[PDB]
């Protein structure tokens, strides 16, 4: 890789300017030489791994949008043909989000999930992996689409069953990745019930566990549960 | 559209 | 070229795809291979292409003048020692912006300009000369710097000497011009009130020269003529 | 930070 030149530790320092300074491909570069290392990561490092990919990919994701609909637009009855461009660009852009998609699985396949051991590091991978698969689910098509949201749940799944026994219901990292299953359920997998059940369970269990909180740790746990309350109100 | 995480959790 | 197997029209299209999408480094690709097929630009090619570089290297101007503060920041009395990397970062930003300005200067070289005979097309690429010049300049420093200006300068002196003599004072490309060159003088070239003339005569000589305009051309040139009053209020 | 011209011109 064209970082391995780079240490470790400057890797993590050029990914914190590269944020500061919005390149989030750089940043993603960066924080994936930095996995590359083979070093595990501490809570700092992960949450810059997924700030850098996150935003790469939301930028595809965006612009995927914008482009299949105009391609939908384009196959209506009565509009014009105007060749193959809108569907040759379309799928140049959704072939460099599942570049993106797979680089990030790659990552945690090769090692980070198989090393993680703490609930919290192995949830924040598992997580990963479930958006990640999610992310690949929203543009596929084909004989390879119920296997990729079948990865998506997967992933999730194990992720909240570790989450569930060995995390409190307000800690942010089980929070968010029940937050992002629901949205699976709601938006991937056709199960809106399952969505809103979701939703509705965790906000309460996070709001019965509010009073062991310091005041920081409240701000944490009550910004994700707004995000539970935000989609039950699309939802309802 | 339907809230996802933020990329930052603690 | 990577473009050279898709027709002029699929890039044109692609380029407004893109756009659509904020796909802005695509657009610049395939406004670059569109210039390469040889043919002359239309106004609305041009102004295409205009659009996808000025945000790419917008993006870029925005990354270093983040990391060139935190560098200024970092070589203060009193700072700490913090390795190599921040100039190290700087300096790749830096080499990326030059690169695209290389380019575009290349393009403008081989060979829009040469081929541009009409002053509304001459004028809008040796603009973008100086503009391109202008933003190398922002990055200059060391024993090129004083020529860097120079060739800004002259580009916008020989498009400002058309413009005078074949544009009507409120035409939006003579406007635009006279609002970069008087950018150029105050923030570039040390000149002030050279600046502040510039941006008050344009102004003046534009004012009365609406009453000729439609409502759509008064549109046009009064949104440029507003850029020229705000740089006035900031400057004095 | 002075304004200089939008990109698209007519
Ligand atoms: N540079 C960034 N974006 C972030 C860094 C960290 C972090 C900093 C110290 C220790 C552990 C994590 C975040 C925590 C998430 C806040 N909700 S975010
Ligand atoms: N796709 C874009 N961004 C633009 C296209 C055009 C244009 C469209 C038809 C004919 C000539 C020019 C612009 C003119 C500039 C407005 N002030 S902007």
């Amino acid at each position: 890789g064209a970082m391995g030149s780079m240490e470790r530790a400057s890797l993590i320092q050029k990914a914190k300017l590269a944020e500061q300074a919005e390149r989030y491909e750089d940043m993603a570069a960066f924080m994936k030489g930095a996995v590359e290392k083979g070093e595990e990561l501490s809570c700092e490092e992960r949450n810059l791994l997924s700030v850098a990919y996150k935003n790469v990919v939301g930028g595809q994701r965006a612009a995927w949008r914008v482009l299949s609909s105009i391609e939908q637009k384009s196959n209506e009855e009565g509009s014009e043909e105007k060749g193959p461009e809108v569907r040759e660009y379309r799928e140049k852009v959704e072939t460099e989000l599942q570049g993106v998609c797979d680089t990030v699985l790659g990552l945690l396949d090769s090692h980070l999930i198989k090393e993680a051991g703490d609930a919290e590091s192995r949830v924040f991978y598992l997580k990963m992996k479930g958006d990640y698969y999610r992310y690949l689910a929203e543009v596929a098509t084909g004989d390879d689409k119920k296997r990729i949201i079948d990865s998506a749940r997967s992933a999730y799944q194990e992720a909240m069953d570790i989450s569930k026994k060995e995390m409190p219901p307000t800690n942010p990292i089980r929070l968010g990745l029940a937050l992002n299953f629901s949205v699976f359920h709601y938006e991937i997998a056709n199960s809106p019930e399952e969505a809103i059940s979701l939703a509705k369970t965790t906000f309460d269990e996070a709001m019965a566990d509010l009073h062991t909180l310091s005041e920081d740790s409240y701000k944490d746990s009550t910004l994700i549960m707004q995000l539970l309350r935000d989609n039950l109100t699309l939802w309802t | 559209r339907s809230h996802s995480s933020p990329a930052s959790l603690q």
